[PDB]
């Protein structure tokens, strides 16, 4: 009864057992590269590394 | 301006393709960014250097010769050292230190606790030992 | 922590870059840039989440 | 930074920061007859009736 | 802590006591005298147990 | 719920099941060697012997 699925980008960033990515050389990749939001910056660092 | 440094993650690191890279673009890390920001604020052109012997700095008790980054600064081979160089009395007597950009100390590392194999008589665990004794009484 | 120490930006004695570097470090500390770098390089790139 | 421009500070003789103070949580001492807590008093009374 | 700050011993700019005071504070720090004084005035005289 | 057996240097000093150490030659070892505080004095006594 306590299980909660992923429901936002913060949930993706916090966890580590689910990988995530995006199309290479696209608009989403540029969005994540240029983002100044903490969660999106963390996501960019993860995907790049 | 020569910025002496020591290769120590995450302070300084080699990029995944540092072989094809030249100059400051080779390196990355906390102190690379710190040197970049300090140069921006002071407005200077700087070149990162890795001290040859890879030592923070100490005085030879026999030759009385400083080594490492402190040696580079003392003898004019470097202009600034952006590295995890602790502020100490002996060093402070031969160089100038800025205020601590990072504060640290001695701390304890322990393996993360992990679920232990259940004991043989772990079925008594829900109730305290005093409860069992008083139940018998 | 069992004691207190600090990391500094060393400079040769009498150099003109001493005071500018000290003030740059203080500025970066007050602007939160040092904390941002610490978080980026210790936790954003951390592999544990 | 503002002070450092007019006076000379020695190295920090004591480090600090901003921290949160909260009222200490009162220790929980179970009541003598707390084993009746799961059911309301009216339930016990109506059970007797 | 939400940030990192430090207390320092101030002196007039260009004073002759600057470097002696700085070295004295560093020596006290390395000798444990500062930690001893803090422990004395915070916990040894601590009204709480 | 997982509880770590150790939460401070005092806990390390009191217990004996869990060993502890430092580098063979470094700042930590010298700090413990020169420490005049009771807790760290006891820790140094344990580590050297």
């Amino acid at each position: 009864r306590m299980v909660s699925p992923i429901e936002s980008a913060e949930d993706l960033a916090k966890q580590t057992e689910i990988a995530y990515g995006t199309l290479d050389s696209g608009s989403t990749k540029e969005f994540f590269r240029r983002s100044k939001i903490a969660v999106y910056e963390k996501m960019w660092s993860y995907m790049k590394s | 301006i020569v910025v002496t440094t020591i290769l120590e993650s995450p302070y300084v690191m080699y990029k995944k393709n540092h072989e094809q890279l030249e100059g400051n673009e080779r390196y990355e890390g906390y102190c690379v960014d710190l040197a970049y920001e300090i140069a921006k604020h002071v407005g200077i052109k700087y070149k990162l250097s890795i001290v040859g012997d890879g030592k923070y700095g100490a005085r030879d008790p026999e030759t009385k010769i400083w080594n490492g980054m402190v040696g580079e600064l003392v003898y004019g081979r470097a202009d600034i050292a952006v590295a995890p160089l602790t502020i100490t009395l002996v060093r402070e007597e031969v160089i100038d230190f800025s205020k601590p950009f990072m504060s640290l100390g001695i701390s304890i590392m322990i393996k993360k606790p992990q679920k232990s194999k259940p004991g043989v008589f772990s079925f008594l665990d829900p109730l305290a030992y005093e409860i069992w004794m008083c139940i018998v009484f | 922590n069992l004691d207190s120490k600090g990391y500094g930006v060393a400079t040769p004695k009498g150099s003109a870059l001493g005071t500018p570097v000290n003030l740059a470090v203080l500025k970066l500390s007050e602007q939160g840039i040092l904390d941002k770098l610490k978080n980026k390089w210790w936790y954003d790139k951390g592999e544990c989440g």
